[PDB]
């Protein structure tokens, strides 16, 4: 049985993307310190421990699942789109996610807010004319107070509806004070939608929308994500495990249940 | 960095239409609003209106019937259009950036433009009549006799007062023009010693570029 | 919408702690108003100083502070320096409509008080030939920069045809100003004595003619 690792994860021959201090999801939404991972691609994306978010307090229900779907796709290729938000102020941002000289936010998200006196009833529609699926990612904002709610979105209680021809998610914000994170008691909640060719993404809301800037090009799940603090070395190796590289010469390995590439069967 | 510039006419006759432009740089009009503030000569500031990032506008109740703020988001230009202009409108027109903080929730005008002056007058370029000004009432007080020189009704600004073509400099005090009737009147005074006037000639020089006229006038006692 | 009112001008000296104020005809100035304090420097080059009542704008030195003092908003320069001389505008938000104040002129005494040199000039024969008479009173070299000009005809007080320029800084930093009395030759003949009364720092220095 194969029962030992070098301890490193060889840079060759699988394109191994070390996220350093960004997890995949932070790199996806675009946490200011993961701007480096934009449009990056991989066979295996290793998430380290250092990893810490550092932007607007958010939670992703269906995290491990959204995490996996992106991990497999192996590309982070984002495609901007011409969304037309008429009646609201775009590019919103904050001090808990500074960028450049001040207030910042997730590069891949567009915080809409009221336009002076009002927040109209938003209702865009974006058709998928292309020959590949689209993975839009959006969010809903939960102010912690009715005051906050009304300063930003006017309406006393907002709503976000993200429909396609076959689905229909209608989440409604939930005002309340969550624990403080980077000075905030507020939170955004990350959701998603995949649009199949010949389909139409339809966003209708009247409050709390955290609008998409475009879509993520999805290829086929050949890649994979893995958590490890294993060093990376310049070497050739085919079987990668959280522990490192283990030769695929023997038919059964017992090093770990998780591995990448032509690997010995786990025991 | 943020930056706002206003480019306008400078001079428009009453009953025409004023059209200032605020060309913003370093931020997007969809990210912020742009405000219009005017400062008439020797007055306080006046808020004209505002065009929000969302395109909707809010005008100053008073002037609203004549104002109209627009913008071309793709060009980075905000447009202040005023019609039925009347003399009162002579003022400095400023456009300042609307800011809102998302964490504390407050509005503020942070980036002010440089401004652009607009004079509303129906007057044609008219050179200045220049009347010399002498003491008259010789009290014989002290050694410093003071001569003057009135530069009446010209347009537009500026005129250039000078005494003895520059020979006299010490205390040439040339005051700012005023607006009597519809033209700019102005004056300037040079002080000399009693042992210089009428002994020597102290002459006044008023070059007015806009109407290529340049009058010299010797101030007699 | 409402009327923001504030001190016309205020004169301080380096070191002192001045406090401009900002009142609302419509009542007390709450946080709802977002009291903005703009600073107008020479030749109208405005600069934001404080926003949302007390949030100090970046460049602004620590010595400037925003606050609510009772029912009006305030700004407090703690340790004014000559470089604080400026017109300080206060602006109050009232429902998607701004309302500025009249502005305050802040003097920061950096030189000795200088008394004006007043001069009254009688109309020129020339100007009179064309049947108009314009009295020119040139007030100069005063400090601090502020005077009040008053005209008098035969001892009685004038209330027409007088126009006074605002004070203008000089090279030597003292001040110059000017006033005009405009009457028709006919009206200029109608009286005997004309006077220009320059009031600066309590005293009034007048000049007169006939
Ligand atoms: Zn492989
Ligand atoms: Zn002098
Ligand atoms: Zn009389």
């Amino acid at each position: 049985v194969q029962s030992s690792s070098t301890g490193k994860i060889c840079n060759n021959p699988h394109r191994i993307l070390d996220g350093i201090d960004c997890t995949l999801i932070d790199a996806l939404l675009g946490d200011p310190h993961c701007d480096v991972f934009q449009d990056e691609t991989w066979d295996l994306f290793v998430e380290r421990s250092k990893a810490f978010s550092n932007c607007y307090p958010y939670d992703v229900p269906d995290y491990a699942s959204l995490r996996s779907l992106v991990a497999s796709s192996g590309t982070l290729e984002f495609i901007t789109e011409g969304f037309t938000w008429t009646g609201v102020t775009q590019n919103g941002g904050s001090n808990a996610c500074k960028r450049g000289p001040g207030s910042g936010f997730f590069s891949r998200l567009n915080w809409l807010t009221k336009s002076g006196s009002t927040y109209p009833v938003l209702d865009v529609t974006m058709p998928n004319n292309d020959n590949f699926d689209k993975l839009y990612i959006w969010g809903i904002h939960h102010p912690s107070t009715n005051q906050e709610q009304t300063s930003l979105y006017v309406q006393a209680s907002g709503r976000v509806t993200v429909s396609t021809r076959r689905s229909q998610q209608t989440i409604i914000p939930n005002i309340g004070s969550r624990p403080w994170v980077r000075g905030l008691s507020s939170r955004i909640s990350i959701y998603w939608t995949i649009v199949k060719p010949g389909d139409v993404l339809v966003i209708n809301s009247n409050g709390n929308l955290i609008a998409p800037r475009g879509y993520f090009k999805m290829r086929t799940g050949k890649s994979s994500i893995m958590r490890s603090d294993a060093p990376i070395d310049t070497c050739i190796s085919e079987c990668i495990t959280p522990d490192g590289s283990i030769p695929n010469d023997k038919p059964f390995q017992n090093v770990n249940k998780i591995t990448y590439g032509a690997c010995p069967k786990y025991v | 960095q943020v930056q706002l510039k206003e480019s306008g006419p400078g001079l428009v006759a009453p009953s025409q239409s004023l059209s200032i432009t605020c060309t913003v740089s370093g931020f997007l009009l969809i990210s912020n609003g742009v405000h219009w503030v005017r400062q008439p000569p020797g007055k306080g500031l006046e808020w004209l209106g505002v065009i929000w990032a969302g395109g909707n506008t809010n005008y100053n109740s008073a002037l609203m019937s004549r104002v109209s703020i627009s913008k071309d988001n793709s060009k980075s230009q905000v447009f202040l259009k005023m019609k039925s202009l009347q003399t009162d409108d002579t003022a400095m027109y400023y456009c300042a950036r609307d800011f809102y903080d998302y964490d504390v929730f407050y509005y503020a005008m942070d980036y002010w433009g440089q401004g652009t002056s607009v004079t509303v007058s129906s007057a044609k370029t008219t050179p200045p009549s220049v009347y010399p000004l002498a003491p008259g009432s010789a009290a014989q007080t002290n050694s410093m006799v003071t001569l003057g020189c009135l530069v009446k009704g010209y347009f537009p600004e500026p005129v250039t007062v000078t005494w003895n073509s520059g020979s006299l400099s010490s205390g040439v005090h040339t005051f700012p023009a005023v607006l009597q009737s519809d033209l700019y009147t102005l004056s300037s005074s040079v002080t000399v010693p009693s042992s210089t006037w009428p002994s020597e000639t102290v002459t006044c020089n008023v070059a007015h570029p806009a109407s290529s006229t340049k009058v010299d006038k010797k101030i007699v006692p | 919408q409402a009327v923001v009112t504030q001190e016309s001008a205020l004169t301080t000296s380096p070191g002192e702690t001045v406090t401009l104020t900002c009142r609302s005809s419509t009542g007390a100035v709450t946080t709802s108003n977002y009291a903005n304090w703009v600073q107008e420097k020479p030749d109208h080059l405005f600069t934001g100083l404080i926003g949302g009542t007390n949030n100090r704008a970046p460049g602004v030195p620590a010595r400037f502070s925003g606050s609510l003092i009772g029912d009006k908003a305030a700004l407090t320069i703690t340790g004014a320096q000559t470089e604080d001389e400026a017109i300080y505008f206060c602006a109050l938000w009232y429902s998607n409509h701004w309302v500025f104040g009249g502005g305050t002129k802040l003097t920061v005494l950096g030189q000795p008080k200088s008394s004006p040199s007043v001069t009254l000039f009688p109309p020129s024969s020339e100007e009179l030939e064309t049947n108009k008479a314009t009295l020119v009173c040139t007030i100069t070299d005063f400090y601090p920069g502020v005077v009040t000009v008053d005209w008098k005809v035969d001892g009685t007080p004038v209330t027409q045809g007088m126009e006074t320029t605002q004070p203008s800084k000089q090279s030597n930093n003292k001040y110059m100003a000017s006033s005009y009395l405009t009457l028709t030759a006919r009206a200029w003949e109608r009286h005997s004595s004309y006077s220009c009364q320059v009031t600066h720092e309590g005293h009034t220095v007048e000049k007169s003619l006939s």
